[PDB]
Parts: C-alpha cells; structure tokens; sequence
RNA sequence: ACCGAUAGUGAACAGUACCGUGAGGGAAAGGUGAAAAGCACCCCGGAAGGGGAGUGAAAUAGAACCUGAAACCGUGUGCUUACAAGUAGUCAGAGCCCGUUAAUGGGUGAUGGCGUGCCUUUUGUAGAAUGAACCGGCGAGUUACGAUUUGAUGCAAGGUU
RNA sequence: UAACUUGGGAGUCAGAACAUGGGUGAUAAGGUCCGUGUUCGAAAGGGAAACAGCCCAGACCACCAGCUAAGGUCCCAAAAU
RNA sequence: GACAAUGGUAGGAGAGCGUUCUAAGGGCGUUGAAGCAUGAUCGUAAGGACAUGUGGAGCGCUUAGAAGUGAGAAUGCCGGUG
C-alpha cells in the first residue's frame, strides 16, 4: 500500500460509544441507567453473588 | 413588597414618557446683551 | 376560451395563453405534452362532460422541470426527550397552454 | 395555492333593504337578518372582510312570542357593584324601547369579534313604519321563511 | 489534547437568533427564549398545513350554498342531483365557474335539476 | 460642511445628561446658547461649553459663517463606570455606580 | 500525536495586596508599531478633553494602545398603532415601500381561523410542585490491570513467549 | 405467521380511570382489596362547551383533490327552517 | 417492475455530522490567511460553500490514526451587564 490510502480489513473497527451526549443518541441524559435506586449512583450496584 | 417579574423595555419606556423638561422663559434685553430669564434683572450680560 | 382539466389528482382551470404549475410530469423541456381527460369548457358554447367531453384535449408545452421552496418540518413531545427535524422540497413542471380543443 | 378569488375593497358591492317585523316571532326573524349582515348570501363570500349589507327593519312593535314568554323570558345585567343584578321582562321591553329589543337579539348572534362588531352596525331598528333612509334607497326584501 | 470549545457554539445559536426575525421584543435577541419559540412555531406550522386543507373546503362549500339559492336548490340537493347526473367536477372548480361565468352555471344547475 | 467636538470621560451620568441635551437639538446655535444659560441643570454648563468648541472649529478649521448655522446632532454614549461601596448595616455592604459619558453635538450649514 | 493566559505551577506581571489575636487561609492582573519615528505648530477651553496639521503602510494602530462577538445604552429613519381582552406565534390575506447567491423575490402587516412556555419529578402538572434575572466562558462513564463474550487476522494437532 | 433452544445487553418491582364479577365498608366515597377486558402510561388527530383514562380512529413527507366514521345540518359555526 | 412497512417513554441495535492533534500525499496565501459581520444559497438532519466589508499572517482538502471531542437548566463557579 501506500502511507496516503491504506484501509484497514473490513469489520475490523468500530467506533465507541459515547454516553451522555444530547438527546438524539439515544443514551443522553440518564445514560442507560434508569432512574434511581442503588443502581443509578456511581459506584453502586452490589457485589456479585 | 418585592417586584414579581422583570419589567421590559418598553414598559420601562412607556413610563418615562412625562419624564420631561420645559424651555425657560426667554425674553429679551432690550438696551444691551443677551437673553435673560422672564419677570428677573439683565444684570450680567444685560442692562435690563 | 375556457376549460377544466384533470392532472395529477387535482383540477385546473386553464384559459390558452397561461402558465400553469403541475405536479410532475415525465417529459423534457421544450417538448409539447397534451392533456386527455377535459370536463367542462365554456366560453361561447358549452359543453359539459359526464365525465368527459369525449374528444377535446388541451396542448401544452414545457418549461422548466424544477423543485419547490424548502420547507422544514419539526415536531416535539413536550416533557419527553423525542423530536424529530427533516426537509422537503417538492418538484413540479411548468407549462404554457397554447391551443384548446372541443 | 392555485387559484381562488379573494375579495377586497374596490371589488365588493353593498346595498340596502328593508324588512318589517309584523307577525313574525323574534328569533325566526333575527336568524334570517344575521346572515344577510354578514353577507353569507353573495356568491363572493370571503371570512377576512366585510362583503354584506345594511338592513333595516321598520315596524318593530309587532313583534310575537309564543307561549308565555313575554311575562317569563327576563333579562339580567350586572353593573359590577356589589349585589348590582337588575332585570326586565320581555313584555316590559316590547312596550318601553323596543328597538332594543330586537337588536340585542341580532347582535348576539354575531360574533364577537373586531369585524363582528363593525358589521353590526348596519343594522338599524324603528318603532313604526317610518325611517329617515329614503337617500340611501332601500327595496324591501321577504323573508325566505 | 486540549480541545476547547472556541467558535462551534455561535454558529450554532446564531442561525436560531437569525431564524427569529421579527418576533416581538426580547424573542429575537436572547438564545434561550427564542429557540423556545422557534420549537413552537415549528409545531404549529405542521398542524396548520393540514387545517389548511379544510378551510379552503369549507370556504368553497359555502360559496356554492350562496349561488345555488339564487336558483332554489340547496347545496344538498344540488351536489345530489350533480352526482347522479355523472358530472365529477371539484368543490373548487365548481366555485370559481359560479363566481366568473354566471350564464355556464345555470346551465349545469339544469343537468341536475332534472336528473331528480 | 459639519465640525464636530466631543468631550469624553465626564462624571456625570447619562440619564442625567440626556434631559438637557433634548432641548437643543434641531435648533439653530443662537437659540441653543441662550437656552444653555437658562436651565439649572447641573448638565447646563458643561454642554454649554462643548457647543462652544464646536462653534469654534467651524469658523477657524472650515470658514464657515456662524451666523446661521443649526444643530444637527446631539448625543451621550456611555463611559467606563467606576465602582463604589457602601456600608449599610449589620456588616452588609452594597455597590454604587458612578457613571460617565462620551457627549457629542455637531453643527452644519445644511448646505452642500 | 503535553497547556497556551477562566488553561498550564496558587503564582508568565506572589506565598504578595487582603482576611484573621493567632496557628492559618489566600487572589486579581500578558499583547502599540518593523523602528518611538510616542503627535512640532494653530484654534476652543481654568484645566481635562477635542478639531486641524504632521509621523507612519495603516492613528475607527494614540498608550484604558493586536483582533474586538453578545448582553446592555443611544441617534436617525421605510411600513404600522389611541373601541381594544392578549404563551406574542402560526396558516390565510389586501394596501404601502424596495429590488436578490435572480427565484413560482424581500420588508411591514388592516383583518380572519387555530392556539394554556422550558427542564425535572410523577398515576397524573398550563399548573398556585421544583429550578433558571440576561449574555459569555468553564463544567459530568475515563484510565491501568485481570476475566468473559463478539468481529478481524495469522498458524494449525499444535499455538505462543 | 409464528414458535422454540443457545448465547451477548438491558430497564421494570409507587400504577390510574372506565365497564363487568365479588369481598370490605353504610347495596357511602374520584375509597380500599382480588379476577376479566379496553384506554392512559409511552398516542398526536375528530367528538363530548372547556376536560390524561369516555365514543370514533393509530400521524414517513408535499397538495387551494375526492369517499366516509363517531357525532351532526336556525345564527355564532360546515351541512335539511 | 410490482407487493408490504414506516406514532412512541425506560431501553437494545445500526448508519453518520462536526471539533483539536499526528503521519503521508497534494494544495492555498501581503494581487490579503484565520477570526468577525451581512446576505434572497446547497444538502433528509447534525451541517457545508460563494460574494462583499473589517482584519493584517497563517490555513484547508484526501486517506488513516488518537482524544481534556459537542451544554439551556446542577438555590452550578468566575466575570460583565441590566
Ligand atoms: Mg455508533
Ligand atoms: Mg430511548
Ligand atoms: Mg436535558
Ligand atoms: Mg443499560
Ligand atoms: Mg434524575
Ligand atoms: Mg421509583
Ligand atoms: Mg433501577
Ligand atoms: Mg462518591
Ligand atoms: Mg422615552
Ligand atoms: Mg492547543
Ligand atoms: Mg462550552
Ligand atoms: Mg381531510
Ligand atoms: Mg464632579
Ligand atoms: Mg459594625
Ligand atoms: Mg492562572
Ligand atoms: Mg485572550
Ligand atoms: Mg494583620
Ligand atoms: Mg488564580
Ligand atoms: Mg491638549
Ligand atoms: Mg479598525
Ligand atoms: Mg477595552
Ligand atoms: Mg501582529
Ligand atoms: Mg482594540
Ligand atoms: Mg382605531
Ligand atoms: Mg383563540
Ligand atoms: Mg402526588
Ligand atoms: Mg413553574
Ligand atoms: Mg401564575
Ligand atoms: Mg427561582
Ligand atoms: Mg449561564
Ligand atoms: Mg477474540
Ligand atoms: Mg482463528
Ligand atoms: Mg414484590
Ligand atoms: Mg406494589
Ligand atoms: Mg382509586
Ligand atoms: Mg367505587
Ligand atoms: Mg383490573
Ligand atoms: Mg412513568
Ligand atoms: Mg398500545
Ligand atoms: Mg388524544
Ligand atoms: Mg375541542
Ligand atoms: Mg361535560
Ligand atoms: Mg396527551
Ligand atoms: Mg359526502
Ligand atoms: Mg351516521
Ligand atoms: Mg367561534
Ligand atoms: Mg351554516
Ligand atoms: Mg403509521
Ligand atoms: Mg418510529
Ligand atoms: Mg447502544
Ligand atoms: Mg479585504
Ligand atoms: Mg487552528
Ligand atoms: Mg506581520
Ligand atoms: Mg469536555
Ligand atoms: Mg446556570
């Protein structure tokens, strides 16, 4: 190839999500979580088991 | 006690408008000089 | 001197000599097109189609296959983060009727 | 937005007509003249302005009711002071001005509006059979009952 | 690297300040009150464009019930007797002949008149 | 032609300046002296003594004839605020503004 | 494949002004121009400020000195308004002015229809439930190490440091 | 025209009115507790004067085109004095 | 070419617009860059060009990579203004 017009093999990349970000992606303001309880806070959720 | 909402701009301007001033009242000096006040003494300026 | 036709699914009313704005037709600029369905013409005499005068087309000739004004169409759900934001413009074809039949 | 005609001034034509009130009931007379003031009678109706014409109405004292309606049928009016309701009947109104008898019923069946209050205003009502408009030149006009 | 947010957010609200043109007193100066209503005008001009097509029908129906009074016929009769006669002219072109050319409408009140 | 003179940074505020500068304007400059001298306003004298400069520059920078010569434009733009305190009670303070401004008259012949 | 003056050291000019009896806490504040050539001289004015003139490529580059947004304050104007009940617009529509990235153009708007803001919390809010005076800047799912599942690639009873 | 199995990723555990079958209560409550359906929630549009839950009916976008539903046809206000 | 589908909150999936920086290639600029202002322009959306005024030295495009990557609300912090 060329330093100018390489390209990667195809379904190698995807791009991340970004979370948090306005209305129209879909995870804007509770950002997946859901409303309240212990699993809306940041760090919480419990231990497993 | 306390104003409830902002007042805009043009109510605030609606109220000032009598908030004037009036020209004086401006004769003359007859002899020598120029104008003075109405019914008062051309002393400075005026021999009336 | 005075004629209803039927294009698109609406109605026209034509007098030979004006500019009319259709919905698009699929011929080229400058071409002459000619219209079928005739319900009415008045004038001097009169006929009247039920529901067409069975003869009497109307001739036309083209200018300008062009598209509408943008119009922007929004709409929102008031407490609810949804909304939408899309455009539109709308085509449409000139002409200029010349010739009346009976 | 093809083609459809709009009327406007330098385009409208108003006339002048006479009705008279002789044994006719109250609101089947006021339906009727509402709609000529309003103009929903020329071929050239448009909402926006004032197409529709002056009427007058000649006899007024004759107006009927039917039933018991002239002893019942009264009318209220508050004058915005405390405990300020008054009222007449609408016998007490046919025998002391009954020109406001019959254009308080006309003009409560027009709308409330800017152009509803102005085409109000040609309307006019005389006890007995004179009025002054003989300039204007009015035609009489029966009541397509 | 730092990336600061210099020159994307005026443009952005400009061409909301700019889509405000005469809109009265504080609506067309400050952001936050004119985008409020920018969104509502966008809601209304939906819903107008389909009350759009009823009041011009409206308008149409009430020019035909005046003209075909002057021939004694109710617009009900009228519009019964025109389909049953086979004619499938519009509400719209049915106003415009009545307003321009009284003698061609008179004529076609006779076709119905008699297919009763 | 037009002269012009400004006087910038006075301490007086331009709500102040404004009352005083609306009764000059659109008339000729021999009116607009004698009315200067005969309100008892605290503006009075200071734009007395713009008008003054303008006068002064139509005659000597332009030739002009001073004896008809009308008032175009009369104005006040504001200047930088110099800010205050003071002391009210219960160990509270508060602001005060002392203002300024930018007064500006030119003057014309209303010729070309 | 670190910041570029609300950043980056608290500090590009300071552990100073300032606060506190004291241990102690703790800021704000960069940019004329290539060169100072930094406005001789005249005029108004008590001065401050200014108009000319002159320097300079440029002085709406004059020291409060690069560029100079918005809120906000004003001066002129083309169209409109003193019988009218309002979430301020929107759709229709005369009349009056103008003439574009030249296209079924632009500004204003007599009159008519329709129409109870935004976010958050809620069974449910125009809501007399919460929050926001306005403008501007800053301001919130990251990284390291492990695990597990997808996709891609190499080699294959071997693969890999 | 769906169903089922395996695996990755969630949110939900405050519900309301209407009709109907029943307890409780006073054959009281826009009451409270269970069952069966619809709608709201998360659904605009037309009607019910106005009115989340009632009747009709499920909005990809233009159109100054037509047929109908529930409800309606003296004027306000479209259609039969 | 026909046939069908396309309201939507917690929430799952997919495609994309823009900002700063780096590599490579290829370009623009004192015959006026970036920024600022105005405009009756183009695109399905986020958004992209052109002209004209100000301004007085740096900046786009293509492909790929990497992130302090997008604000209207937190009795948010700091400054200006009412
Ligand atoms: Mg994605
Ligand atoms: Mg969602
Ligand atoms: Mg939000
Ligand atoms: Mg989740
Ligand atoms: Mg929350
Ligand atoms: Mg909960
Ligand atoms: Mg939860
Ligand atoms: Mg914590
Ligand atoms: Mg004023
Ligand atoms: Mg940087
Ligand atoms: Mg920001
Ligand atoms: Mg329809
Ligand atoms: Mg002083
Ligand atoms: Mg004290
Ligand atoms: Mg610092
Ligand atoms: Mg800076
Ligand atoms: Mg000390
Ligand atoms: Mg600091
Ligand atoms: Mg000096
Ligand atoms: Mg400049
Ligand atoms: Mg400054
Ligand atoms: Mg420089
Ligand atoms: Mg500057
Ligand atoms: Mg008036
Ligand atoms: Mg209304
Ligand atoms: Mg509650
Ligand atoms: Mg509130
Ligand atoms: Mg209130
Ligand atoms: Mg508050
Ligand atoms: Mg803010
Ligand atoms: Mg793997
Ligand atoms: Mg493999
Ligand atoms: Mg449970
Ligand atoms: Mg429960
Ligand atoms: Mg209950
Ligand atoms: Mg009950
Ligand atoms: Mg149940
Ligand atoms: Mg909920
Ligand atoms: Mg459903
Ligand atoms: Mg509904
Ligand atoms: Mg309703
Ligand atoms: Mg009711
Ligand atoms: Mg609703
Ligand atoms: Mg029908
Ligand atoms: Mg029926
Ligand atoms: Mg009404
Ligand atoms: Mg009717
Ligand atoms: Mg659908
Ligand atoms: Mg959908
Ligand atoms: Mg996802
Ligand atoms: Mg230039
Ligand atoms: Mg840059
Ligand atoms: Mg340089
Ligand atoms: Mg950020
Ligand atoms: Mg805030």
């Amino acid at each position: 190839m060329k330093l100018h017009e390489l390209k990667p093999a195809e379904g190698s990349r995807k791009e991340r999500n970004r979370v948090g970000r306005g209305v129209a992606t879909g995870n804007g303001k509770t950002s997946g979580r859901g409303h309240k309880g212990q699993k809306a806070r940041s760090g919480g959720g419990v231990r497993p088991g | 006690a306390v104003p409830k909402r902002r007042t805009s701009k043009t109510r605030k301007n609606k109220r000032r408008t009598h908030f004037k001033i009036s020209v004086p009242g401006m004769t003359e000096c007859p002899n020598c000089g120029e104008y003075k006040l109405s019914h008062r003494v051309c002393k400075n300026c005026g021999s009336y | 001197m005075f004629a209803i036709i039927e294009t698109g699914g609406k109605q026209i009313k034509v007098e030979e000599g004006q500019e009319i704005f259709v919905e698009k037709l699929d011929v080229n600029e400058g071409d002459t097109f000619t219209f079928d369905k005739v319900l009415f013409v008045g004038g001097d005499s009169v006929k009247v189609g039920a529901p067409t005068v069975e003869g009497a087309t109307v001739t036309a000739t083209v200018n300008k296959q062009g598209r509408g004004k943008k119009i922007t169409v929004f709409t929102y759900k008031r407490r609810k983060n949804s909304k939408r934001k899309k455009g539109h413009r709308q085509p449409y074809t000139k002409l200029t009727i010349d010739k009346i039949n009976a | 937005m093809r083609q459809t005609f709009m009327a406007n001034e330098s385009n409208i034509e108003r006339k002048w007509y006479v009705i008279d009130a002789e044994g006719q009931t109250l609101g089947r007379l006021s339906s009727e003249v509402a709609s000529i003031l309003r103009g929903k009678n020329k071929v050239t109706y448009t909402p926006h302005v004032d197409t529709g014409d002056y009427v007058i109405v000649i006899n007024a004292s004759k107006i009927e009711f039917t039933g018991n309606k002239e002893t019942d049928k009264v009318y209220y009016r508050h004058s915005n002071h405390p405990g300020g309701i008054k009222s007449i009947t609408a016998g007490e109104l046919r025998r002391t001005n009954p020109e406001r008898l019959i254009e308080n019923s006309i003009k409560g069946m027009l709308p409330s509006t800017r152009l509803g209050e102005k085409q109000g205003k040609k309307l006019f009502v005389y006890g007995g059979a004179e009025h002054p408009h003989a300039a204007q030149q009015p035609e009489n006009y029966e009541l397509r009952g | 690297p730092r990336v600061k947010g210099g020159t994307v957010t005026r443009a952005r609200r400009k061409k909301t300040i700019k889509l405000a043109k005469g809109y009265f007193g504080s609506k067309h100066t400050l952001y936050k009150v004119a985008k409020q209503q920018v969104m509502k005008s966008g809601q209304y001009a939906f819903r107008d464009r389909r009350q759009r097509k009823r009041d011009f029908r409206k308008l149409w129906i009430t020019r035909i019930n005046a003209a075909a009074r002057q021939h004694e016929m109710s617009y009900s009769r009228l519009m019964n007797g025109l389909k049953k006669a086979g004619i499938d002219i519009n509400r719209k072109m049915l106003s415009e002949i009545a307003i321009s050319d009284e003698k061609a409408f008179a004529q076609l009140v006779t076709k119905a008149k008699d297919a009763l | 032609m037009e002269a012009k003179a400004v006087a910038r940074t006075i301490r007086i505020a331009p709500r102040k300046v404004r009352l005083v500068l609306d009764l000059i304007r659109g008339k000729n400059a021999a009116e607009a002296i004698a009315i200067l001298k005969l309100t008892n306003k605290a503006s009075s004298p200071v734009i007395e003594k713009v008008l003054m400069s303008a006068l002064a520059n139509a005659e000597h920078n332009y030739d002009m004839n001073t004896d008809e010569l009308v008032v175009k434009e009369a104005y006040a733009n504001e200047g930088p605020t110099l800010k205050r305190f003071r002391p009210r009670a219960q160990g509270r303070a508060s602001a005060i503004n002392k203002r300024t401004s930018h007064i500006t008259i030119v003057v014309s012949d209303g010729k070309e």
